[PDB]
RNA sequence: CACCUCGAUGUCGGCUCGUCGCAUCCUGGGGCUGUAGUCGGUCCCAAGGGUUGGGCUGUUCGCCCAUUAAAGCGGCACGCGAGCUGGGUUCAGAACGUCGUGAGACAGUUCGGUCCCUAUCCGUCGCGGGCGUUGGAAAUUUGAGAGGAGCUGUCCUUAGUACGAGAGGACCGGGAUGGACUUACCGCUGGUGUACCAGUUGUUCUGCCAAGGGCAUUGCUGGGUAGCUAUGUAGGGAAGGGAUAAACGCUGAAAGCAUCUAAGUGUGAAGCCCACCUCAAGAUGAGAUUUCCCAUUUCUUUAAGAAAGUAAGACCCCUGAGAGAUGAUCAGGUAGAUAGGUUGGAAGUGGAAGGCUAGUGAUAGUUGGAGCGGACCAAUACUAAUCGGUCGAGGACUUAAC
RNA sequence: GUAGCGAAAUUCCUUGUCGGGUAAGUUCCGACCCGCACGAAAGGCGUAACGAUUUGGGCACUGUCUCAACGAGAGACUCGG
RNA sequence: CUCGUUAAGGAACUCGGCAAAAUGACCCCGUAACUUCGGGAGAAGGGGUGCUGACUUCGGUCAGCCGCAGUGAAUAGGCCC
RNA sequence: GUAUGAGUAGCGAAAGACAGGUGAGAAUCCUGUCCACCGUAUGACUAAGGUUUCCUGGGGAAGGCUCGUCCGCCCAGGGUU
RNA sequence: UAGUGAACCAGUACCGUGAGGGAAAGGUGAAAAGCACCCCGGAAGGGGAGUGAAAUAGAUCCUGAAACCGUGUGCCUACAA
């Protein structure tokens, strides 16, 4: 469940390190958002060299939450961080590569690129 | 479940474990309606460990039952003091070994004259 | 807040209707014949479902 | 198509191709058509229902004299079921569950469980105020109105008793049947307290 | 209670292994991209279990790529071929859940052998 | 302007709660277009629903950030302070600029500065009692009327088709999946869970060891049943009728023509009446059906008379919860599983005590998934629902028919 | 009206302009100086230490909030006084 | 009203982090700009703490043991620009 | 003087339980047992102040925020070397 | 409720540190003949029996108004603004 304020780690190397949540997209009341949803967020801290660069307004999209997911098989997953993917408009990650495991949610939202550079997919 | 008897928990307990050790004591006492509905319980439970009997229902009820003289006699020229715990295990178990369970009558009377809080006699069958 | 009006005795004894006390659950008793509450001892004789106590 | 039943309580159940969904089980000891009302004697067309077999001791004369043209022991809830086959009906007849088979998309109806006196925020979901910065306003049910009607309007919705309501579950599923034991499973949950009285009628809108 | 025990006695499973909290487990979870369908293997320690009946459930947490991840299974899903434990860990306690601060050797648990 | 209020009508903004108007912000229908298509512009009909989260500022407003289908405009004492706040206006303190010879003051700023009231009446939200509904009762019911709900995105396909030189790119139709909202429920994920289990500190008590109790926020700490719960789960605003709005007609004269209208006849909107959900015969117009009881006794007066036993039935009282502020509702009262206990399980905790073994010891292993186990489940009349009492009909008249 | 300081507890115009901070800053910080209407003992400027002083930012932290849920006690509620 | 707990988020609340949360004892390491050379300073930021043996220069050290957690409860600074 | 509000607000920080006794009458008085509270005090002395409130035996009109058989209250005796 | 504040143990009770301020409160019956005795009750208070011309003159005592409270019932009242 994240929400506007939450702060996310970056699982790829497109720069930024930290990101803050600005808006939940999908919605008009939209609240929180979870694995496999679009946020626009802020950069509030950034590799020193990193193509995206500290205070810079980007889209992510979260591969992985505490509060994770739930399968249609009666399964569930959760993690021990909430990270999130900054991803060019077309869904294309801005970085070339991933970092720690992503859920398999993104498939069927259509991130095939991220799921396919992620170094494991649960 | 249960009720509240208009204490906190740790009050509450200290008035059960009271009222359970004088029913042990006295084997009838009076006392209000939702005291006596709430010590037939526990009284009930007091006797079902001294029906078993064994050293570790003893320790159990040694958790509840107060450290009170049950009785003193003399025998052998000697005051010989029964407690509590001991009367319960010696006694009362032997005493209701057959039954199974309700080994409690609660009696309604009169409501209580500073109150009208309806009173009760609560004693063992 | 307070009264706006002062309240009538019509009024008054109005509200007062359901202000009233109730006997309910006398009826003889076996052992004396005197009247108790139903399921409580009959307080004369101390008997209760024909026995003493 | 319809009938009664007892909500037994909630469960789970594995479906073909290992999903996993919430199933309520309801239980129907098959009900006994006790009247037939028509167009001619009642103005409408209906059927009265019987169910859950009742103690005699726990009847009256009346009770056991309306049963006796369907000949069965007195039923504890009596319900008329509407838009039905009058034709396939008679007094003495008995509706099991096998009327449903999985599948069936149904309305379940129910009486809400009982939250007794509840204030504002929690039975008309309405929104608290600050708890801090000095406010002294919490749980309150908001403002009354306007001044000018110098009165408040109706349905200015405030604390009071809240469930015991009947309520209607529209779409749900059978989820499956066991004629045997007299069980329907119906996929999600149902309004009602366990041992209540539920209402499964084939679903309206399909 | 009894009846909903007849009715799910059916779908429960019989070949589940005795295995309790603090203990390793690998879980042959099966799942599907599509039509095909494949074997993914889920190896970590049990954290939980926890209900009962056909709704009993429990997790397992591994830590994978230096982030870890709890997954919860029904303890009766056909979705998941086979449990098999492979130690016997020491624990004092039903739930694990103070593993989930720990790290590395802090988080390490000593093997019993049953 | 000075008509009510100065023996007091609290004054901005915000919060809680909304309600209403349409001069309509989105969604719906349509005309015109300098409407190719996609977009639009303007106008007409339309108030059913919806119409945001932040940075700054006391702010309204406004600017900005990021979204949205849209981020409407207004009334309700610039709605709402016996509902809240008190940041600002504005008391007394103090200071700056300024004015004054001065006390002081604003043609201005800045820091700090007491928000009282137990609801009588109406009104509003819930719940009972009385009587009525024309013999007395137990159930099931129709619906006069009333309330709730009413929103909408994106994607796929039709189809890169129609259109277009290309760029670009549909109408209509058919699917999938969301946002917000909302009705329920605890099987799942979690929360809580003060008479559940365990660890542990200090001190004190049970004479001591061992084992426990008391207090320390439940001493603290790790879990957690029932119940209550959302962020959890399931469902809903689906389809379709009838009359219409603007608009478009068909036929058709007045007026040989023309003409949607005068007669006649039709299409047509998220709107109106239904449809879906809920309440509902105090609907004094008190409705309807099924079933039960039976025409008793005494005295007055022909009385729709009076009282007194009852019948069917209900209640008092008592055991309770799925109910509950209290009433009430519902489950039961030995024709008994209503509660308590007992017995057996389950959740839950996590390996009791007492032994044995190893170790110098802390402690570990074993006896043994043990012990304990509020509300959960199933049996069991062992305990208590005993014994009893109160209330409760005999059914008017007139006129059709039979 | 010198030095010094200056949109200041003083700047109305004013949210002055530029720079920093923020995704976005009428507040805040640095700078500029058309000082409406600073200025040298009703002291000017600066200043370590100090401040239940005023002001802005950051970490930590959290039911302050998204958005509320449960539990304990007292009153409320029923009965007697 | 007083109090305990709270999923995910963590000031988005609000005039304002008001209130609450968080820090808190001792021992060791380490500690900046600036400064009136005293301070700033308990800056900051870290580590240790229970129990049982062995040895000790008596403060330690080594070895082992247990728990989620050792100032295991109560009492004790939040910090920085 | 008596109403209304109204048999309503309130009954002034916290633990009591049972057995026995007394008595016309007992949750409230006495005895007993356990439990609980304070313990740099809620303990022991004292100055001021109060001025008989001290002790014994009676009483339950009024006072005691309930009750009271009880009291720092009322009645009668006595008490400060 | 007049008449001195004070017809009565009044400059008192009470209020205030003090100066000072400052009340309320008359009526049995001719005569106490002030209800022996009995009954309910622990008492209080009643019912008899007595005193008295009168006790609804019984010490809250001449008369005994109204507000206010209550009992009994001749009439009306649960579709009404
Ligand atoms: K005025
Ligand atoms: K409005
Ligand atoms: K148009
Ligand atoms: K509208
Ligand atoms: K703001
Ligand atoms: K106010
Ligand atoms: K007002
Ligand atoms: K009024
Ligand atoms: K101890
Ligand atoms: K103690
Ligand atoms: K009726
Ligand atoms: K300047
Ligand atoms: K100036
Ligand atoms: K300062
Ligand atoms: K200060
Ligand atoms: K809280
Ligand atoms: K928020
Ligand atoms: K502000
Ligand atoms: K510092
Ligand atoms: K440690
Ligand atoms: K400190
Ligand atoms: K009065
Ligand atoms: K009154
Ligand atoms: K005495
Ligand atoms: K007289
Ligand atoms: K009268
Ligand atoms: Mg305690
Ligand atoms: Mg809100
Ligand atoms: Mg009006
Ligand atoms: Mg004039
Ligand atoms: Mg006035
Ligand atoms: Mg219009
Ligand atoms: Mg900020
Ligand atoms: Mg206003
Ligand atoms: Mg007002
Ligand atoms: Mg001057
Ligand atoms: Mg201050
Ligand atoms: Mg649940
Ligand atoms: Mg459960
Ligand atoms: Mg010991
Ligand atoms: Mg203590
Ligand atoms: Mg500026
Ligand atoms: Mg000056
Ligand atoms: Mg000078
Ligand atoms: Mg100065
Ligand atoms: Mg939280
Ligand atoms: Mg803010
Ligand atoms: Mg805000
Ligand atoms: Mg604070
Ligand atoms: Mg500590
Ligand atoms: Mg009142
Ligand atoms: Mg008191
Ligand atoms: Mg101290
Ligand atoms: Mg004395
Ligand atoms: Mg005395
Ligand atoms: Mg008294
Ligand atoms: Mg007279
Ligand atoms: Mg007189
Ligand atoms: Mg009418
Ligand atoms: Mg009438
Ligand atoms: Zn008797």
């Amino acid at each position: 469940m994240i929400q506007q304020e939450s702060r996310l780690r970056v699982a790829d190397n497109s720069g930024a390190r930290e990101i803050l949540t600005i808006k939940v997209l999908g919605g008009s009341g939209r609240k929180t958002a979870n694995i496999g949803d679009v946020i626009v967020a802020t950069v509030k801290q950034a590799t020193p060299g990193g193509v995206v660069k500290k205070g810079e307004v980007v889209k992510a999209v979260i591969v992985r939450t505490k509060s994770g997911a739930r399968r249609a098989d009666g399964s569930y997953i959760k993690f021990d961080e909430n990270a999130a993917v900054i991803i060019r408009d077309d869904k294309s990650p801005r970085g070339t590569r991933i970092f720690g495991p992503v859920a398999r949610e993104l498939r069927e939202n259509n991130f095939m690129k991220i799921v396919s550079l992620a170094p494991e997919v649960l | 479940s249960y009720r509240k008897l208009g204490r906190t928990s740790s009050q509450r307990k200290a008035m059960l474990r009271d009222i359970t050790t004088d029913l042990i004591i006295n084997e009838r006492i009076v006392t209000t309606e939702a005291r006596a509905k709430e010590v037939r319980s526990t009284v009930e439970k007091m006797i079902t460990l001294g029906k078993r009997g064994d050293l570790h229902a003893r320790r159990q009820a040694a958790t509840f039952v107060r450290n009170e003289v049950a009785s003193v006699r003399e025998e052998d020229e000697s005051i010989v003091v029964e407690s509590a715990l001991q009367k319960l295990f010696n006694d009362l178990g032997p005493r209701f070994a057959e039954r199974q369970g309700g080994y409690t009558r609660i009696l309604k009377t009169e409501p209580r004259r500073g109150d009208a809080a309806p009173m009760v006699v609560i004693e063992f069958v | 807040a307070v009264p706006a009006r002062r309240t009538s005795k019509a009024k008054k004894a109005k509200r007062r209707t359901h202000y009233k006390l109730t006997i309910k659950g006398l009826n003889a008793c076996s052992n004396c014949g005197e009247m108790k509450k139903s399921h409580h001892v009959c307080p004369a004789c101390g008997h209760y479902d024909g026995k003493d106590v | 198509k319809g009938i009664l039943g007892k909500k037994v309580g909630m469960t789970q159940i594995f479906t073909e191709s290992g999903e996993l969904i919430p199933v309520t089980v309801v239980e129907a000891t098959p009900n006994v058509v006790l009247q037939v009302k028509t167009v001619e004697t009642d103005g409408y067309e209906a059927i009265q229902v019987g169910y859950q077999d009742k103690r005699e001791v726990l009847s009256n004369k009346p009770a056991k004299g309306h049963v006796a043209k369907a000949n069965t022991a007195p039923k504890r809830f009596i319900k008329e079921f509407k838009n039905v086959e009058l034709g396939e009906y008679e007094v003495g007849k008995e509706i099991k569950v096998d009327v449903f088979q999985a599948g069936d998309v149904v309305d379940v109806t129910g009486t809400t469980k009982g939250k007794g006196f509840q204030g504002a925020i929690k039975r008309h979901g309405q929104s608290r105020g600050p708890m801090s910065h000095g406010s002294r306003y919490h749980r309150r049910p908001g403002s009354m109105g306007p001044v000018a009607p110098n009165r408040v309007f109706k349905n200015k919705r405030l604390a009071g008793r809240m469930g015991g309501d009947r309520v209607t579950i529209q779409n749900l599923e059978v989820v499956k049947v066991d004629v045997e034991r007299n069980v329907i499973l119906i996929k999600g949950n149902i309004p009602g307290a366990k041992k209540s009285l539920i209402t499964i009628k084939s679903a309206v809108k399909a | 209670n009894p009846l909903i025990q007849e009715l799910t006695q059916e779908q429960l499973r019989t070949d589940i292994p005795a295995f309790r909290p603090g203990d390793t487990v690998r879980v042959h979870a099966k799942v599907v991209e599509g039509t095909r369908e494949r074997i993914q293997l889920f190896e970590g320690v049990v954290i939980k279990r926890r209900g009962a009946g056909i709704s009993e459930t429990y997790t397992v947490r591994k830590v994978s790529n230096g982030v870890g991840v709890e997954r919860t299974f029904p303890l009766h899903t056909p979705r998941v071929a086979q449990i098999e434990v492979v130690r016997y860990g020491k624990v004092r306690r039903a739930k694990l859940y103070y593993l989930r601060a720990l790290h590395g050797k802090a988080a390490r648990i000593k093997e019993i052998r049953r």
